[PDB]
């Protein structure tokens, strides 16, 4: 019996209020800035490179993905901003590689395609990291991997950051071998030149497809990717006339995987939230100093804006409860202020509940600056904050993290930061991430100097202090920008707040391809 | 409520469990339900007893009524066929929000 | 293909026969006696206690259950007669506790509610035993436990029978901890005062609900069950305005258990028996000396009165066969006379068959007195009766026992007595249970005395023998009455024969919530 | 029966030969250079810092380790050269942290001690990487972790490379939580100030020891590491008077782990090699262009110089066989020339044999430059080299890699490079590692330029080519030096060739603390 | 006390992790010294120990 009437979250914001008008205007500008930058990245290398690419009869990398996935199906692209201003004088749109999750023959798959128009498809250090992140996502969720291979090899000027280390180019083949041993299909389509060391990617794949004239595989047509590779050498499993033919063959290969998705969780009919998503612009804004009720964000992403809060009046700075997104059950943990001992205990209790019932967890990070409280006897927080860091780490249910505000210090770890292997991590265009907030850092620097100056007896003037402080503030702002963080692969993308519900729905759906394991906890330091 | 129970039962693996019935049955005693309905500004207290045969004995104030009926669909409109103290009648039933609409 | 026509059991009884008329009249009187006694127990402590209970704004215990379970769903109450005349001058209706199985949010759950109107909810020795029996049922069938806590603590005058031993009050918390470790949800609702030692019940629960003004938890409002308990102490997970609000919250908690029932057995459409159930009154009667065909009882409870008998002509005093009740497959074992070597062997063979196919077992106990046969070389029976005691004990399929007649001596053990952990055990109002029948006992006593008297040479006169015999007969009758046995928790309730099919259907449905395990047998002494 | 006489490897080198004299002289100079540099690193921060450290009553970090481990037991230090010239103007001896494997109370443990004399114990980016490498070693081999905590927090000027990412400081606590859940003991001894974010390390540990006056734990004595932390806060499990007392307590804690080492492999009595180890100086030398027989290296490290070669005459450029080191069975794979198709097939066959029998694998990397062969139809090599990359990756037996020469290109991957998770990786002082050898790179660069120049028609003069080539050669030499590679944590240390047998014996002994799992292979592309 | 119950709960987890048998020496005190001492605080923590002791699978002797 599911006919019980229940209460719903959310309230109607005051559209006429000046605060709402200002917050909407600021957030809208950030979203528009995000959109137009992606448009530029969409063009890859440029008109001359794109014209040359098409002149050889090859499809553009994004057109290949469009033809590969099922007609009209959504495509979840990841790390669109990798390599954004990462290198001083070189522009590398998207890192030279396009990765995302789409549906092929009704099966969710991870698609990894080299962008040959960007530096001829050479592998920059960020390119390796982006690919390795994609492989990690595919393995953790048991998603078949499809490699649209068109590459020019490693970027020699930066070889030391590509070749040698464990998380360097060598790890790519290690991941392929491991996934194959686990029956996670590895499919490679050589749609262009495969350079030295990239010839392994077609070979290490379970099934392989090579284009007749364009494809070349060699550790050019005669040496590799030849009819020799297809027939005499036997490296090729399927022979394709052109790019369209190869993509058609790939869809057939996936259809023969003999795989059917099975769900471990209970399912209920989906319902839209009771409030518009675009109202999040006015509610949240771009000023991290102002505070908002995280429940408002929840009310606009969960099915029917229905939410069962757990321990509502205890540790109120943290909000935990049960909801459903697109029918899936989810346990939501979101910050609503500074973390306290009660908040950490409340979170630790909640995480155990979700792990016991095998319920996916969603974290909404919005940590607060220390301008309000200098110390507050933080020693008490240390004893309890660890209990949450330890429960979150050991949890085996799928975990997704969304940074809707600040993310500073140990608060990042307790809320399932990147170091704690959430299945996905997304950030809103207004976020900031740093070891500490910029102002606090300045104060700390100031005290040390003033006191040391005092030992010398030299006077640290008021002007002297300000001069010291300004560079520090600037560095922190520059390095906490959402773009700096996404340029390196610290998150899986910057998403428009109006798209939060859709992105979460796609992400949780993909994460459910793998069975949920039993959670084993360490010692809880009572 | 019985229709809602049947709707839930449709999607369950244990299709024929006796728990899915709406008999409201008890061991060695009879279940009496205290329902409250508002007519205009007046609250009406109804004591409904679930009989073994499937009928209902309803007491309002000092008067007792023997009630039995079922729901049937004509076109898109649900109809209630009921008999109160031996008097049979048909009416169109619509339950929207917290109001029960009976059209006869 | 299931279109085969098959034979059906049962025959039309002779309603005009004097035996049928007498048997119906006697059984009807017993059923009427059973009904009116339950009506009195339904009232609990009484009008003054009930008026005081309502005056505090609290719901009556049985009204709480009515509001907790799904609308119109049946409720299977257990041990209604616990404490019936158990204590010399104290009346304890139902033992001061109400236990049963009902559907909450579409999930079968065990409900354990203290009756505050009975001795203020104090725990008598029978009260602990009734609760422990309910917990045992919940664990064996994986049923979530809901505790409607309104208690006054242990009954000090009888503390030695409540506190110390393994099956005493302490075991209640042990059971809660064990079920929690097995993911069998433990939900506590404090709807009234929680006394010393009862404060553990809210704390030991996975999720907890406490009423704002009425609830008090302390190892009164300020000390415990305070807003202190809800917020400052954190013992409370949910805060409820009144009894109705708390029951609504409980239904929400169960809906979030992420549990879905799965059946291990094959299912077929249900069918009503071909004969009226009330005819069992005339067929069985109340005279245990007369004998009836157990097949008649079977014909009136199984779907379509269809029964496949196994080894019909071998060991005919025992009836075994396959049938279906409400669509579930069941193997039925019922007595039809004195147990023989062939009967025991036939039963042992049948039990192995059911365990191999994972088919639930139903036992119908009706053992016979030894008036017909003094010894019959019972030494032969000992060698074989054990084979059945040993097979029945090791069987891991769900087992339900129904005593429709006598239950004496080792015949009780072979037919899955209380000592052999049947999932449920029910008795008809006409049953008798004892070590031996009363008459036999008297004879035994008589012989010993007469012979010892002979050694003395003192004459044991005929009058002397009768005088010795009469008290013994009386004791046995008093102690074998269905009410004596049910007052103590030896069975799970006394049920009207017309309700046998419904009770079995509800019981088997609940027992199927747990997966059926593989059966491991000991050594069969061939 | 083990009395069979067998042949032994090795031959007596010509000590009078000029080549041997030159090779010995060059290798000796490298070893002497290595020794004196370690001596300087041994001093940590310096005399002023060391004097200040002792003035506070604290032991020096290396004296702490000496007192912690069993008397006279060897200590295997790891990554001694981390941070060597890594940062432009900052000297960070050993990265500010000392890690290694030693025996405590008869149990092999991983010891991680902060060097407070180096930058006050601040965490540089290399410091985090060194600690994370140590934790990875401990987890893969089930070695208890002992943290001698004396730290000053993160190095703010380089926060972006310490805090945010998955392999950044946050991962340290994640590793502690995971190891604790696996029953790999985590013991923390706070022997000095624990700064913000380091207070978690004592809390996340299973058992914790704090020094009375020196220790401070706070997210100074009053705020944290106080008698408050030991008693009022309860973060401390043991209270120690001084450094000596704390180390004594640590030994007691390890003795109570209830752990006993069990070996999965067969054991035979140890025997010394039949040839002196220092002869490796003359045999190998420092000139990578000259070639030597790897069998000579094997003959001087295996027990009794006994070696059973597998497929000796097939793919002779690769040497594979069975031997024993300190009684442990080992399968040895070593390069003896350029890799061919036969060599790769021979290696793939051998690796399957070792995995089937659960025999540890040792790799001796000495890959050859392409000066001898420009291409040799390397396309054939690609088809087969992958088969070896894929077998090596999936092997679950313990793997140890020793780079005794060059390590270039895909040859690194096939011989279990850092990317393939060998339990340990060591390098000799004469090694070079790069994407390709320096000369080849220059040629490649030259061709591209000469041809592009030809399209322009501008003449690329002979001088022009040389000028282009010289910088490239220099970069490659600088970046392939053993010191560059070890400064970053790419290997676990640079070892003297005369110490090769001892280091391997200690490493394999530690790796055997974990049970050997069954190996699951992917698809072998036949 | 609350601290005593927490200390016991921590200890029992340690023994169970290492598979170490547990021995209990019961000597509980009368309430003559303390009438109540806000025993409500004890209830919240005493349960943590009752629950750890019950689930422990190492041999236990009292």
């Amino acid at each position: 019996y599911h006919g019980d009437s229940v209460a719903s979250l959310g309230t109607q914001p005051d559209l006429g209020s000046a605060l709402y008008q200002e917050n909407y205007k600021q957030m809208k500008a950030l979203v528009n800035q995000l959109h137009e930058r992606v448009e530029h990245i969409k063009l890859g290398g440029g008109e001359k490179a794109r014209a040359l690419h098409i002149s050889r009869g090859k499809l553009l990398p994004r057109e290949r993905i469009d033809n590969l996935i099922d007609p009209g199906s959504p495509f979840l692209e990841l790390s669109q901003f990798a390599g954004y201003q990462l290198y001083d004088n070189e522009e590398v749109p998207g890192g030279g590689i396009i990765t995302g999750i789409g549906r092929v023959s009704g099966v969710e798959c991870m698609i990894i395609a080299n962008d040959a128009t960007v530096k001829g498809g050479a592998y920059y250090p960020v390119t390796v990291k982006k690919q390795l992140r994609a492989q990690e996502i595919a393995m953790q969720n048991r998603l078949p991997c499809i490699y649209l291979v068109d590459s020019g090899g490693a970027y020699l000027p930066r070889q030391a950051d590509v070749f040698p280390d464990r998380d360097h180019f060598g790890r790519t083949f290690y991941n392929q071998a491991i996934m194959s041993s686990k029956n996670i299909a590895q499919i490679a389509v050589v749609m262009g030149s495969c350079t030295a060391g990239g010839a392994y990617v077609p070979a290490m794949a379970d099934e392989n497809i090579i284009v007749r004239k364009q494809g070349t595989i060699f550790l050019a047509e005669d040496l590799g990717g030849a009819d020799l590779h297809c027939r005499k050498s036997g490296v090729s499993d399927h022979w394709a006339l052109d790019d369209h033919h190869a993509l058609h063959l790939t869809r057939k290969v996936v259809r023969n995987l003999n795989y059917q998705k099975k769900l471990d969780v209970t399912i209920e009919p989906s319902e839209e939230p009771l409030f518009p998503a675009d109202e999040l612009y006015g509610i949240v804004g771009a000023n991290l100093k102002r505070s908002f009720d995280v429940r408002e964000v929840i009310a606009r992403i969960v099915d029917g804006s229905r939410f069962t809060e757990f321990k509502a009046f205890y540790g109120d700075t943290l909000v935990t409860g049960f909801a459903r997104i697109f029918g899936y059950p989810v346990g939501i943990v979101g910050n609503n202020g500074v973390l306290f001992s009660e908040s950490a205990k409340k979170g630790t209790h909640f995480v155990q509940l979700c792990c016991q019932r095998n319920i996916p967890l969603l974290f909404l990070q919005n940590i607060t600056g220390f301008m309000v409280g200098r110390e507050y006897e933080a020693e008490g927080i240390a004893k309890d904050g660890a209990k949450m860091v330890a429960a979150v780490a050991c949890a085996q249910v799928p975990k997704i993290t969304l940074i809707i505000g600040g993310s500073y210090g140990a608060g990042n770890y307790g809320m399932c930061g990147r170091a704690y292997s959430p299945r996905f991590l997304y950030i809103w265009p207004n976020a900031r991430i740093s070891v500490m907030g910029g102002e606090q850092a300045a104060n700390v620097l100031a005290t040390i100097t003033k006191d040391q100056r005092a030992r010398e007896g030299k006077q640290f003037s008021s002007a002297d202090e300000a001069a010291l402080k300004e560079p520090i503030i600037k560095k922190f702002e520059e390095e906490g920008n959402p773009y700096y963080s996404s340029a390196r692969v610290w998150d899986d993308g910057i998403i428009d707040p109006a798209d939060t519900r859709l992105v979460l729905g796609l992400s949780f759906s993909a994460a459910l391809n793998a069975p949920i394991e039993k959670t084993d906890f360490g010692i809880f330091r009572m | 409520e019985k229709a809602m129970t049947d709707t839930f039962t449709l999607q369950a693996h244990d299709q024929f469990s006796p728990f899915s019935s709406s008999s409201g049955r008890r061991l060695n005693i009879s279940y009496t339900r205290n329902m409250t309905l508002k007519d205009g500004k007046n609250n009406v207290a109804i004591a409904v007893t679930y009989n073994h045969d499937g009928s209902y004995s309803m007491q309002i104030e000092d008067k007792t009524f023997q009630v039995l009926g079922n729901l049937y669909s004509e076109g898109d409109c649900t109809y209630l066929k009921c008999s109160v103290n031996g008097v049979a009648s048909k009416a169109k039933l619509i339950i929207l929000e917290n109001t029960i609409y009976l059209f006869s």
